[PDB]
RNA sequence: GGCAGUCAAGCGCGACGUUGCUUUCCUAUCAUACCGAAGCAGAAUUCGGUAAGCGUGGGAACUGAUGAAG
RNA sequence: AUCAGAAGAAAAGGUGUUAGUUCAUCUAGACAGCAGGACGGUGGCCAUGGAAGUCGGAAUCCGCUAAGGAGUGUGUAA
């Protein structure tokens, strides 16, 4: 596994957060901001 | 001693300026700016040359005199002749993927020993890398700042760095062979 | 794995693309690496590294000298040998054999103690036949009867390293 | 030669242990000292020099109700306020009455932007330190230990300078008018023989 | 010092030599010894070192520079015969792919395992077989090309007065 | 622009009994001492250190180690005095020497001077 | 300060020795009571004439004949170390023999932490030729084209109004 | 490691050498993290380094609950 | 000095530092840096599957020169 301040569990996550959740969140708040 | 002087003749580059304690070295290829805070040394201009002087000091500061003389000369080589380096890849069974993006800044590398790890090699500011077309498995990276260019390929050498295996049998990998000027 | 069935196969398979450039730079970096390894090291491990360094400096100096020449309770707590026996000597503490080194021959050989001629500590110790440094002890010299003086303290050492008096 | 009722000491370029000793005497002298740009003070020795000399001070806490131990303050202002706290007899009635005459703040608040900012010529870095030496900046140092307000003050101080710069050109344009009017008064040139 | 004195003393005796008045690169040391073998020698030392010891000699000391030496074997052999040898640092071409040490003249020693690694040029030794212009005419002799021409078959090097005892007429021809 | 320590460099003694006298350097003996002279005979030739002197920008042509008369001979020809006075540096320091001989009534007469001068603020509005 | 003293002396003449020899020393001493004490120190270790035997005849000062001329002094020192063995040769560049030995003491007090009695100066000669000066830094303050900016600049009254120029 | 012998740095001994037998705290890591070196193809294994954070070689008024007051 | 500074370890180490002492060469060209030469008996005899200088054991001699070590390691089964 890894630890709290483990870069190995954090370096790949930043590349994993580039795709996946980030664009869906941008798609989530767009309709939320719509009146 | 009381003096330690070394002067290098300024070439036809656009700027050998050292004003405001900064190396604003501009040449024919472009303009480069760098901080001049390596050491408090006398950068004196004399016509078509720039003289580096370390007056009334010891060797601890005097040893750094030749570094700025080389650093400016290194900047002069990039301003006038530039830098162009070619790195050679080695593939045996699984070819290593390489994709130049953001005008060759974002290097999308994959399939290093068939690995699914996405290797993104972000280039240093001011350097453009490209896959050389003359020789297969060769990447040609060129730029003005050789220090940023050399450290980027070394980072690229540290990107797909082999680990957890015998270095003898597992020998194919990323290497640098050509390191020279752009002119 | 190595030279047998790997090296010649590696010759047909090629080596690393920078197998030579990495070694020479590391070879040149070693000339400056030994100073910080001598400066930043501390503790017993530094002295151990200094022990070999002092040995290497001595080894090179001898080689430099050679190359220049080439260019030219009542108990007995001490070791014993075996009313009047007021103290107690242990069976493990009693010693019967001793590493007897001849003075002229220089042969450090384990030999049995024929007897105890004289103990320099006390006559009661001589009566008890305790093992101590500098004591006169009878030793069989047939396989070499002779006396000997203990050149080493068998109490702190644990072994009766004695030199022949003859 | 100053007995102002209030002095403002701009602290960029000063040393810590030499300004804190100059100030500590003027506090006991009865003045009212304000030290602005305390964030841009200097300390002899390189960046890690005081860094372990203060990371060591973080390892020092009481072993009874550890919320009663030493209070290791992280602000650049309180770094220097600590320095003027051991220099004064702060356990007497004259120490704790002197300490409330000192106001040590970072940046420059507007109540002291529009006033004179004297400096100490006996504690300055460009004088008291050998050229080409190792020195660390407190406000650049204490940020790495917990003072999380670096990016705001460096932004805030940049706005104040250009506003003060705009103040200066109007002031600089003011005396260029009186530069003409000083010699235009003819009495200056024939009656300069009283030295003036 | 003594080695320079040994060459100056020998040159003084070579200046007192009988005749043949000889004043005479990229070739090997065997070429000089063979020239010494074809001489009843090969001894140059340092250029102008004997001139520093010797001090039309004044005009000869001005011309005393380069590779010269006294010998007595000749004139026709020096004028006509020039030894072919590899030069120091034509347009030699680099044969791509599997190459031979004879530049294609082998009717091909491609098993150069240590030399290819010592070359540093862009030639991949795939499956133990090396596979990739060696030089250019009218250009300076490149040292890397000189290292390549050392392995290649390029012998591109063809290796004035009579200081007589009674004549002593060192001509400038 | 940067000024240096030469032979024949004009200096100014800032800390000493001859404080404020224009003197010229003669020979450099060390990194802290030197040889210094001035044509004013009240200033004897002597070795000033650099901690109690301030350089001056004006330089003058002189070989090494001239005797005092030749220092005066080269001083009178290359007129260092009244070349120093042309500068704005001399204007303040000389006026510092007049504004300190000012008595009470003269320092009261300057009050009148600046009262005749203050109402000159009539300017191009 | 320092003051170089010419000292000569002898022992008490006896019937066996009607005329004692006279011994001259050129040494350095901040006053005269230490000169005639150091004088019996050197002469006791060399000539073995004790203080209970000898007498002192003449003390005079040697002012430097050319204090306005720059010079270079080669300095021979016998230094008494913690092993008591050092002969030392050192060069100083200044104007006066009085001033050199003060600087000689100061440097010797720093690098080798020598006290008063731990030093016995042996010989002081005004070395003159440029080819005999055997020090690199002394040689460089003696080239005709020498130059340097001022070191150690610093140009009461605390609370300066503006920034110092420091140029 | 000690005894005997040969040297010999050097100042009669002489160094490295050579010949004879005989709760919590602390890293000094026991695993986990990361690397270095090794006949280390891989697995597995050994050695070394950082590393005591957490796990599985040593040391030994305190927390609650109200409370006036610039 | 990456907690320097305001006897117990101490023998010794530093491509740490500043001053020095004694030696050598040095515009007959310092050291370095680079170009090139850097040879022939000979692959001496044993040593061996394979040892040509470089797995290795006594010599380790020589013609040649300014120079070549039965060879300084790298290196190949050689």
């Amino acid at each position: 596994t890894s630890g709290p301040r483990d870069n190995n569990r954090n370096k790949w996550a930043k590349k994993h957060l580039k795709k996946g959740k980030r664009a869906k969140n941008s798609n989530f708040s767009k309709f939320l901001k719509k009146k | 001693d009381i003096y330690k002087d070394e002067t290098l003749t300024i070439p036809k580059g656009v700027t050998v300026d050292i004003k405001a304690r900064n190396v604003t070295v501009t040449g024919p290829r472009g303009t480069l700016k760098q901080n001049l805070r390596h050491v408090d040394i006398e950068m004196k201009k004399q016509g078509n040359t720039i003289k580096f002087i370390v007056w009334h000091g010891s060797r601890k500061h005097n040893a750094c005199i030749r570094s700025v003389y080389s650093i400016i000369n290194n900047m002069i080589i990039g301003v006038t002749q530039g830098f162009r380096y070619k790195m050679r890849l080695v593939y045996a069974h699984f070819p290593i993927n390489i994709n130049l993006t953001e005008n060759g800044t974002v290097v999308e590398i994959r399939n290093f020993l068939g690995e699914r790890i996405t290797r993104v090699i972000k280039c240093l500011p001011g350097v453009t890398v490209s896959i050389s077309s003359a020789v297969k498995d060769e990447i040609i990276l060129e730029g003005n700042s050789l220090e940023n260019v050399s450290q980027s390929a070394a980072n690229i050498k540290q990107i797909c760095n082999v680990r957890n295996k015998d270095i003898r049998k597992f020998l194919d990998g990323i290497y640098v062979s050509e390191r020279g000027n752009i002119e | 794995p190595q030279n047998e069935y790997i090296e010649e196969s590696i010759r047909k398979h090629g080596r690393r693309f920078d197998h030579e450039e990495r070694k020479r730079k590391k070879a040149a970096r070693e000339a400056h690496d030994a100073s910080l390894y001598a400066q930043k090291t501390r503790g017993i491990k530094a002295k151990l590294y200094q022990e070999k360094r002092r040995k290497e400096k001595i080894q090179m100096k001898k080689t430099i000298k050679q190359h220049e020449e080439r260019n030219a309770k009542r108990m007995i707590t001490k070791a014993t040998f075996v009313k009047y026996e007021r103290f107690i000597r242990p069976m493990a503490l009693r010693q019967k054999k001793a590493n007897v080194t001849h003075k002229e021959l220089g042969v450090t050989m384990q030999l049995p103690i024929i007897g105890v001629k004289k103990n320099p500590q006390s006559p009661t110790y001589t009566q008890l036949g305790v093992l101590t440094k500098g004591t006169v002890i009878e030793v069989n010299v047939s396989e070499l009867g002779k006396y000997a003086q203990i050149t080493n303290n068998p109490e702190l050492d644990g072994c009766v390293n004695a030199l022949l008096l003859t | 030669s100053e007995f102002q009722k209030v002095v403002v000491i701009d602290a960029k370029g000063h040393l810590l242990g030499r300004l804190a000793s100059v100030v500590a005497k003027q506090l006991l002298g009865g003045q009212k000292v304000v030290v602005v740009r305390c964030e841009e003070l200097n300390i002899s020795g390189h960046f890690f020099r005081n860094k372990l000399k203060y990371l060591a001070y973080l390892r020092k806490a009481c072993r009874y109700n550890p919320s009663r131990g030493a209070f290791h303050f992280r602000a650049p202002s309180r770094i220097f306020q600590k320095a003027v706290r051991g220099m004064l007899p702060h356990k007497t009635a004259r120490g704790q009455a002197a300490l409330e005459h000192l106001q040590a703040v970072e940046g420059i608040p507007p109540p002291f932007d529009k006033q004179k900012r004297v400096v100490v010529p006996a504690a300055l870095r460009v004088l008291r330190l050998k050229p080409g030496r190792k020195y660390c900046t407190v406000g650049r140092l204490s940020s790495e230990v917990g003072w999380k307000y670096n990016d705001i003050v460096a932004k805030l101080e940049e706005r104040r300078k250009v506003k003060s710069a705009a103040f200066y050109q109007a002031k600089l344009a003011k005396q260029k008018k009186i530069a003409s009017a000083k010699e235009a008064s003819p009495v200056n040139q024939k009656l300069s023989q009283f030295g003036y | 010092h003594e080695g320079k004195a040994a060459l100056f003393s020998g040159v003084q005796q070579s200046l007192d030599s009988f005749d043949y008045m000889w004043i005479f690169t990229n070739m090997r040391n065997t070429y000089l010894k063979r020239i010494r073998d074809d001489w009843k020698r090969i001894f140059m030392g340092k250029t102008k070192v004997m001139a520093k010891a010797l001090g039309n000699v004044s005009k000869l000391t001005k011309l005393l520079h380069g590779a010269v030496g006294l010998l007595f074997t000749v004139i026709g052999y020096f004028e006509s015969f020039v030894q072919n040898d590899f030069a120091r640092a034509f347009t030699h071409v680099i044969p791509a792919g599997p190459v031979y040490s004879r530049a294609g003249q082998i009717p091909l020693t491609h098993t150069l395992e240590p030399q290819v690694r010592q070359l540093g040029m862009p030639t991949v030794l795939k499956n133990g077989v090396v596979t990739l212009p060696l030089c250019t005419e009218g250009q300076q002799l490149d040292s890397r090309q000189t290292r390549l021409l050392k392995l290649f078959g390029i012998t591109a090097a063809e290796f004035l007065g009579y200081y007589s005892k009674k004549g002593a007429s060192v001509e400038f021809l | 622009f940067k000024r240096y320590v030469e032979v024949g460099r004009v200096v100014l003694v800032t800390k000493g009994e001859y404080t404020g006298k224009l003197a010229v350097i003669v020979d450099i003996v060390d990194h802290k001492r030197a040889l210094i002279d001035s044509p004013c005979s009240e200033f004897p030739r002597q070795v000033i250190r650099y901690g109690s002197v301030v350089l001056t920008h004006i330089v003058m042509k002189l070989p090494r180690g001239a005797r005092s008369g030749i220092v005066a001979k080269k001083w009178k020809a290359q007129d260092v005095c009244n070349k120093w006075a042309s500068s704005a540096w001399a204007k303040k320091l000389e006026a510092k020497k007049v504004r300190s001989q000012l008595n009470d009534f003269d320092r009261f007469a300057v009050m009148r001077l600046k009262k005749q001068r203050r109402e000159q603020v009539n300017v191009a509005v | 300060a320092l003051k170089e003293y010419q000292v000569v002396g002898r022992k008490v003449p006896t019937e066996h020795e009607p005329v004692p020899k006279l011994f001259r020393m050129r040494l350095f001493a901040p006053n005269e009571s230490v000169a005639k004490s150091r004088y019996w120190y050197f002469l006791k270790m060399i000539n073995k004439v004790k203080k209970a035997t000898g007498e002192i005849v003449a003390i005079n000062e040697i002012s430097e004949p050319k204090p306005l001329k720059a010079k270079v002094f080669g300095i021979w020192i016998r230094y008494d170390s913690r092993s008591g063995t050092h002969n030392m040769y050192k060069e100083f560049r200044d104007t006066t023999r009085v001033g050199a030995v003060e600087a000689m003491y100061a440097d010797m007090a720093a690098r080798h932490r020598a006290r008063f009695r731990s030093i016995r100066i042996l010989k002081v000669v005004e070395v003159e030729k440029k080819e005999d000066v055997r020090r690199n830094y002394v040689k460089q303050l003696l080239n005709p084209h020498l130059k340097f900016p001022l070191p150690h600049r610093r140009t009461k009254k605390v609370f300066a109004p503006h920034r110092p120029s420091t140029f």
